[PDB]
């Protein structure tokens, strides 16, 4: 360590950052504010550092004093304890499902129904059926032979001026 | 088409209003009248156009009314730069120019 | 927007001179170009005119049949050739740019007539 | 060659539905029998495009927005519409590219033009070579900053016999071009159907463009006043406006390659299904087509609401640093630290981070911070790091192979060096 | 753009901005000569199982 050494030989002074993700209260946090909480909307949440999408709700879930989180079967999150309010919010993923489209052919009529699978006749005519939110499709009392299948019983045509009933 | 300025020679100072009178001998076509300014040992310089359009540059105190064959060039309160010869012209027949009114410090 | 004179200075009377005036800044070949001329201590007075493509020229009554103006767009000048001069015709010359009036004016070429 | 013109005739905007409009050849590629499915900039169907018109003293050539595309067709009868202009503000102080078609011919610059307001050609007659000339000197004034220029065949050539359909793109660098002539004998608006545009050129301006403008021809033959906001008189040529968006489209391909028919998969539930089962005929049936999902509206931040900055000045602007083989280590808790700050100053010679990056650092929370401090030489420098070997790496300071965090290092010779 | 193949006269009328085409997998089907512009077919060469 002389003034007069190659850069090689020169001294440097270093400094090691390391960074350990102990499951536990994340006290070294980097600037960032903070925001307010809602509750019963789907919002993409960050909780200590832990991110996700779903829906915060109250909850029944008795955490105890050292505990922080909740997971589930899958190692998914299940709930969160607010870090300003030390409270138990149940997180319950977005509301989600497949969509199918009943239709005659293409050769017959152009017009549709769609069927929004497994879900509520809420978030999205409308008959609200055990099979999802079914949307386009009469209901009628006068039962007949099955022809577009559906699911749970319920069956689609083309009839009579004509348009799809369920 | 023959132009002839009145007056002659006008003697104001700054601050006062300054009226300029321009005569054709036969009436301007298109109201295509236009007035010039004149400095010592410099070229003229556009004023008004159309009548009463100011040209670019031009200060809102310099305003341009008439038709016919009687117009007039207004100087709303004189600065000592107006004090000038003004010459008016009009471009609806070949292009002449009248003989110009000095505008002098009294 | 910028024009430069040139060809000044003193002809004896009967004889002949030709002014040049040098266009640069602006798009020559699209704009009609003047001559004015000023005799010392007096007015404007206008003296010819050509087209901006050269074909239709006209000029002053005191100077018919005396005078000749033409351009050249390629090189961006217009000349004036002027004929057969009187001690009359002395004075500064303008060289000027159509807008019609004539909103763009040259610093004149002085031409004075004496023997 | 800057005259203004402001006649005033004040009427509404119209409004028409584009059915089938704007499809063009995503790329140049041939297919035939064979429906393909691509992604791309294209005029959603029945869409919602403005209508202007150019019929007398009705003129109507704003400046419009160029978001990220535009369809634009016309139905002339005399070649009216010359070109068009594209530009962010269309004046000397940007750079602007410029679009006209002489006849037999095509002009385009990219200068910084200074365009007087409602531009237009102006046609006179010349007296000499015997012929109307076009002199453009009336759309701009000035010219500087000229970078580009190209000339190529008529881009536009010949109520309404005949239609011509155009797009623009701005893509990264290239302004990209597509183009289609079809002949209608429809007056009143877009007449229903299908028609794909070709590609004709790609321009590499590498510019930046948020508004165009139309370029117009006017006629004064039967008379003509001096030059202003009249003597004018056009002709019924009208266009349509329309901009573009991100869309999936399925495109049909018969034996001869042209398209003849497409489909846009977002348009209705139906289209959906068509493009899901890769066919414009669907059998009687259910079918599984896409998935429903709740999309959140906001975010949430919650942290614990504690005001402290973590000592990061102690430890990196400290008087004397330790030996390597002594390294201090410092544990940093309870506080909240800018890394932004850190990565941004330009002390540092070696600033490597491993398993996270600086810039996504300084928002994610961690329990316990250690900061190891020491002093080594230069080449001894790139042995601080995860599977290194060496001196120092073995005997000294080792890091593990699944190390998260960062390594800075700068030159210290002002500070750790003694003259013997 | 290289390839092994069969290259045949063919009636496939390209547009005039079309150089390549291609097939179902995505290969090329045929090019256009950069030198005389024809289209040509590409064949891939003559195999089979033994
Ligand atoms: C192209 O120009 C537009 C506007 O001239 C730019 O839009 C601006 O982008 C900046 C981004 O820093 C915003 O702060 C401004 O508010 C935007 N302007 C407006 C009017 O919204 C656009 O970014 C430019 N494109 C590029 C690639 O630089
Ligand atoms: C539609 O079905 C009828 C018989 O039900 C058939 O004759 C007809 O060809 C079909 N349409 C098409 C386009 O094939
Ligand atoms: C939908 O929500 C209502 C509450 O408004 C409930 O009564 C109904 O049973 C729900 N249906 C399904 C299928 O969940
Ligand atoms: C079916 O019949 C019941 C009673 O007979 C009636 O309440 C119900 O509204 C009927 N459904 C429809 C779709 O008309
Ligand atoms: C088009 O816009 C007008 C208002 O500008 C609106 O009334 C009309 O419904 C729109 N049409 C479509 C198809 O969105
Ligand atoms: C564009 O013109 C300006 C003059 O305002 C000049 O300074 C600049 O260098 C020019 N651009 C280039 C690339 O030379
Ligand atoms: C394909 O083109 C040929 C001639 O180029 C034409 O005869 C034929 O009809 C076209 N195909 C269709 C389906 O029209």
């Amino acid at each position: 360590f002389q003034p007069t050494n190659g850069v090689g030989y020169q001294p440097y002074r270093v400094v090691v950052l390391s960074f350990e993700l102990l499951h536990a209260p994340a006290t070294v946090c980097g600037p960032k504010k903070s925001t307010n909480l809602v509750k019963n909307k789907c919002v993409n949440f960050n909780f200590n550092g832990l991110t996700g999408t779903g829906v915060l709700t109250e909850s029944n879930k008795k955490f105890l004093p050292f505990q922080q989180f909740g997971r589930d079967i899958a190692d998914t999150t299940d709930a969160v304890r607010d870090p300003q309010t030390l409270e138990i919010l149940d997180i319950t993923p977005c509301s989600f499902g497949g969509v199918s489209v009943i239709t005659p052919g293409t050769n017959t009529s152009n017009q549709v129904a769609v069927l929004y699978q497994d879900v509520n006749c809420t978030e999205v005519n409308v008959f609200q059926t055990r099979a999802g939110c079914l949307i386009g499709a009469e209901h009628v009392n006068n039962s007949y032979e099955c022809d577009i299948p559906i699911g749970a019983g319920i069956c689609a045509s083309y009839q009579t001026s004509q348009s799809i009933i369920a | 088409i023959q132009l002839t300025q009145s007056p002659g020679t006008l003697s104001l100072s700054p601050g006062e209003r300054a009226t300029l009178s321009c005569r054709a001998s036969q009436s301007i076509s298109g109201n295509y009248l236009a007035w010039y300014q004149h400095k010592p040992g410099q070229a003229p310089r556009l004023l008004i156009y159309g009548a009463s359009t100011r040209a670019t540059g031009i200060p809102d105190r310099f305003s341009g009314s008439g038709s016919g064959t009687d117009f007039t060039l207004t100087i709303s309160r004189l600065e000592p730069e107006d004090f000038a010869v003004y010459y008016c012209q009009q471009y609806g027949s070949s292009y002449t120019f009248g003989q110009g009114t000095k505008v002098e410090i009294k | 927007v910028q024009l430069v004179e040139s060809g000044g200075g003193v002809v004896q009377p009967g004889r002949s001179l030709r002014l040049s005036c040098a266009a640069s800044g602006f798009t020559f070949s699209s704009y009609g170009m003047h001559w004015v001329r000023q005799a010392p201590g007096k007015g404007l007075e206008w003296v010819a005119l050509i087209s901006y493509d050269g074909g239709n020229r006209y000029y002053a009554d005191s100077v018919k049949g005396r005078f000749t103006i033409s351009r050249d767009n390629s090189k961006n000048t217009l000349y004036l050739q002027m004929n057969r001069l009187r001690a009359e015709d002395t004075a500064m010359y303008y060289c000027a740019k159509d807008r019609y009036f004539m909103d763009v004016w040259g610093k004149g070429t002085t031409v004075t007539v004496s023997s | 060659q800057c005259v203004n013109l402001t006649t005033r005739t004040q009427l509404p905007p119209a409004y028409t539905n584009s059915f089938t409009r704007g499809v063009y050849y995503p790329d140049k590629v041939f297919r035939s029998s064979v429906l393909h499915s691509t992604q791309d900039l294209f005029l959603p169907f029945f869409s919602n495009v403005t209508w202007f018109h150019a019929i007398h003293k009705r003129f109507d050539n704003p400046v419009l927005p160029f978001n990220d595309g535009v369809y634009f067709a016309s139905t002339e009868k005399s070649n009216i519409i010359r070109g068009w202009i594209f530009g962010t503000t269309l004046d000397s102080k940007t750079q602007s590219l410029l679009i006209v078609n002489n006849a037999t011919n095509v002009v385009i610059k990219v200068c910084e033009f200074q365009f007087c307001n409602d531009p237009f050609l102006g046609v006179y007659y010349h007296k000499n070579n015997k012929s109307w000339m076009e002199s453009e000197f009336r759309v701009y004034s000035s010219a500087n900053n000229c970078t580009f220029e190209y000339v190529s065949q008529p881009f536009l050539m010949d109520n309404f016999k005949n239609l011509r359909e155009f797009v623009f793109k701005n893509i990264d660098g290239y302004f990209k071009i597509y183009s289609k002539h079809t002949p209608i004998n429809l007056v009143r608006d877009l007449p229903q159907g299908f028609s794909a545009l070709e590609p004709l050129v790609d321009l590499p301006i590498g510019i930046n463009i948020t508004r165009f403008q139309t370029l117009l021809a006017l006629h004064r033959s039967y008379l003509t006043p001096g030059d202003s906001s009249s003597g004018w008189t056009a002709g019924a040529a009208a266009y349509y406006v329309g901009y573009l968006q991100p869309r999936t489209f399925l495109l049909k391909y018969n034996e001869n390659g042209t398209i003849t028919d497409a489909v846009d998969c977002a348009l209705d539930p139906l289209s959906e299904t068509k493009c899901t089962l890769k066919s414009f005929t669907v059998e009687k049936g259910i079918y599984q087509t896409s998935n429903f999902r709740v999309q959140p509206t906001e975010s949430i931040v919650r942290f614990p609401n504690i005001t402290n900055l973590c000592p990061f000045g102690e430890v990196f602007n400290a008087t004397r640093f330790a030996s390597v083989y002594a390294w201090n280590r410092k544990r940093i808790s309870n506080c909240v630290a800018d890394y932004s700050v850190l990565y941004n100053s330009a002390s540092f010679s070696t600033f490597k981070c491993y398993g996270v990056s600086p810039t996504k650092l300084n928002d994610l929370c961690f329990t316990n911070v250690y900061a190891d401090s020491f002093v080594i030489r230069g080449d001894e420098v790139r042995q601080i790091a995860p599977g290194q070997t060496g001196k120092i790496a073995d005997y000294n300071y080792k890091l593990p192979d699944d190390f998260t965090g960062c390594v800075i290092a700068w030159n210290s010779n002002n500070l750790d060096s003694k003259v013997g």
